[PDB]
RNA sequence: UAUAUACGUUGUAUUUAUUAUCUCGUGUAUUACUCUAUCAAAAGGGUAGUGAAUACUGAGUUAACAAAUUAAAGCAUAA
RNA sequence: AUAAACAUACUUUGAAUCGGCCAAGUCUGGUAAGCAGGACUGGCGAUGCGGGAUGAACCGAACGUCGAGAUAAAGUGCCAAA
């Protein structure tokens, strides 16, 4: 129950959003970055990655 | 026969200490064990020093008219007379060490950029082989 | 769906030829072959994650952890020191680690 | 109230490395200033990952 | 995570205890080795000084009841596997299990012919060895001593070498075309923009 | 391995290299991919067809809390 | 010079013991002995622990129950931590 009342309020304050979902578009491939999971894939060792 | 000897004026690549993956020359050899480079300071940055054979490797460059005991002073005319640097650039070894530095100062959204665009374009490159 | 773990491999405990101190384990993380690169693991989160076949009329989960931290490096080839919860199992020696990305510093 | 490190600055692109959304990106708003935790947005439009 | 690949470790131009040492320990770190080819490992000394050795190992024998006594295996493969059995602990299960993760086949058998093959920088040969020691292959020896299945061996491997050569030509022939295919691709007018990121880091 | 010449192609093996999910859009091409048929075969085989994945190469929906390996009992028949 | 007040000086009453053995930049008898007998000291006996694979005496070091660290002898291919 609570989810359903809580759900009005939640998705009204993500108008924050619609400023960055616009600049996230203006850098290709960003908006690939962004959806996507970070994966360590083979070779990549934590001491050595600088993100 | 064998191509590339130790000797003076013989271009060699640090492989290991502070001064890995830079020139130097060797400009007097001690023994079969250790050899003095002197791959000139205001150039390359390696000082006069003595190295042993284990931690460097030979090059295909010889800079002309290198004698034992070259000064710093005319080494450094004649290193720049062959054009070492420019030449080195152009070899296997000189573009296997412009990489890694190219690939180390890769943050994590470069690395993503390359494995998209690597993947879309090996497997372009694998469509465009007919078969028959 | 992500990989955000290093394998680390279950050495042993901190020995000595004939004596053994369960307190502290000494795990091989993968990729780290010398001490120098071990200061970036040191204070990281491990995980001794275990799997145990329940009966259907048990709650108890089916699958486990043990946490712990990396505390210390042991000798010049990148194994390190770390401190478990409660003391690993020897039965998992030769077995993987979990070796997390916080707590983060970056 | 914790220090924040130098380089979560707002409007930073963050990792979560840990908890529900592990691996996923979000974008940084804010400190939270009664709780010293950080205010992210994964912009839902596109991370699926709410404030 | 679980390991479940097997670490392939093609044992020719290697050390026989060289090679032993280091899967004797990871052995003990969980992982699953195959050691093919266990009789072109090399020995230290001509064939007549291990012939000599091999006589001492052969005189060690129960004098009361033989077949109690200690069991002296001429094939290569089982050579490697007694000095691997002596690198890890004695009777207890941790040794058992570890020794459990081992193989030696005298070839390449079936599965193992087409897996990734992997090299020990420490058992390399041509590291370790002066070259004017003389050394002794482990088939070598094995045929002094009574290994029957060494021209086996060398008929299944004659094979294997045939079957690779034209396998590896016929490969070749597809990357060359592909590799082309590539430079076109990356000369390609339309691809600027991914080829810019590409050049930028290196990558063309 | 003192390896024809040339190059030294430097500088992280396994575990551990896929851009979240689903739907919408048309054909081609590719594959140590799957399955069927056939010729063969102690083959990462040939031929034909089919599907799957990918590129050309798109567009859109959704996510907010939650959730995301075997146990217990029997003896009719058959070898 | 240095140290020394839970210092120093003791008094009474009493136990057990007086088969010893080992080491050595020592000695005597003996061809010699894991032999016999001695001078000085340290030990074992009475003593576990870390090391020398094993060992009464070797080396390090002497022990209430524990945690974290720097260490000693000695070690760092595997068994076995490095």
């Amino acid at each position: 129950q609570y989810e359903a009342k809580k759900a009005l309020i939640v998705e009204k304050q993500k108008q924050v959003d619609e400023s960055v979902v616009a600049e996230i578009k203006k850098v290709p491939y960003l908006k690939e970055y962004m959806a996507s999971y970070f994966t360590l894939k083979n070779g990549d060792h934590p001491h050595l990655l600088k993100f | 026969v064998f191509s590339r000897f130790v000797e003076v004026g013989r271009v060699v690549l640090m492989k290991t200490g502070p001064f890995a993956s830079k020139l130097a020359v060797i400009v007097e050899i001690l023994d079969h064990n250790r050899v003095l480079v002197d791959g000139p300071q205001a150039i390359t940055g390696v000082p006069r020093q003595v190295v042993n054979l284990n931690t460097i490797s030979l090059t295909s460059f010889v800079v002309n008219k290198v004698t034992r005991g070259m000064t710093h002073k005319k080494l450094c005319l004649r290193f720049t007379q062959d054009a070492i640097i420019k030449r080195f650039n152009k070899t296997a070894t000189g573009k296997a060490i412009e990489k890694r530095i190219l690939r180390e100062k890769m943050t994590d959204f470069d690395k993503f950029q390359v494995s998209i665009i690597n993947r879309k374009i090996n497997a372009a490159a694998k469509i465009a082989v007919s078969k028959k | 769906k992500c990989r955000l773990h290093v394998n680390a491999v279950f050495m042993g405990f901190q020995r000595a030829q004939r004596n053994q101190y369960p307190n502290v384990a000494l795990l091989q993380i993968s990729g780290v072959n010398t001490k120098e690169d071990t200061p970036f693991y040191i204070g990281k989160r491990v995980a001794y994650v275990y799997k145990v076949n329940v009966k259907k009329g048990s709650n108890k989960p089916a699958i486990r952890a043990i946490f712990g931290k990396i505390v210390a490096p042991h000798g010049n080839h990148g194994v390190v020191k770390a401190r478990f919860l409660h003391n690993l199992p020897p039965k998992a020696m030769g077995q993987n680690l979990k070796v997390f990305l916080y707590p983060s510093n970056i | 109230l914790e220090k924040l490190r130098k380089s979560i600055v707002p409007g930073a692109i963050l990792i979560i490395v840990a908890g529900k959304y592990a691996g996923k990106k979000v974008v940084f708003l804010k400190q939270c200033i009664k709780s010293g935790a950080l205010i992210v947005t994964g912009p839902f439009k596109i991370n699926g990952v709410p404030l | 995570s679980t390991n479940n690949k097997v670490t392939v470790i093609d044992c020719h131009g290697h050390v026989l205890g060289r090679v032993a040492s280091v899967v004797a320990k990871h052995l003990l770190l969980g992982q699953k080795f195959v050691l093919v080819r266990c009789e072109d490992l090399q020995v230290c000394g001509t064939l007549k000084m291990r012939l000599v050795q091999w006589e001492l190992y052969q005189r060690k024998r129960v004098n009361t009841n033989p077949t109690r006594g200690a069991f002296h295996h001429r094939s290569p493969a089982d050579m490697v596997r007694k000095a691997v059995r002596g690198m890890l602990p004695k009777n207890n299960y941790r040794g058992k299990l570890a020794l459990k993760n081992l193989k030696c086949f005298e070839g390449c058998p079936a599965p193992y012919d087409k897996m990734k093959k992997s090299s020990i920088p420490e058992a390399a040969a041509i590291y370790s060895f002066n070259p004017t020691r003389k050394r002794t292959l482990l088939g070598e020896l094995g045929t002094a001593v009574g290994w029957k299945y060494a021209d086996v061996v060398a008929k299944n491997e004659a094979e294997r070498k045939e079957r690779a050569a034209k396998w590896y030509a016929a490969k070749q022939l597809k990357q060359k075309a592909v590799a082309e295919a590539k430079e076109k691709i990356l000369a390609d007018e339309k691809y600027k923009a991914k080829v810019a990121i590409l050049k930028k880091f290196g990558y063309a």
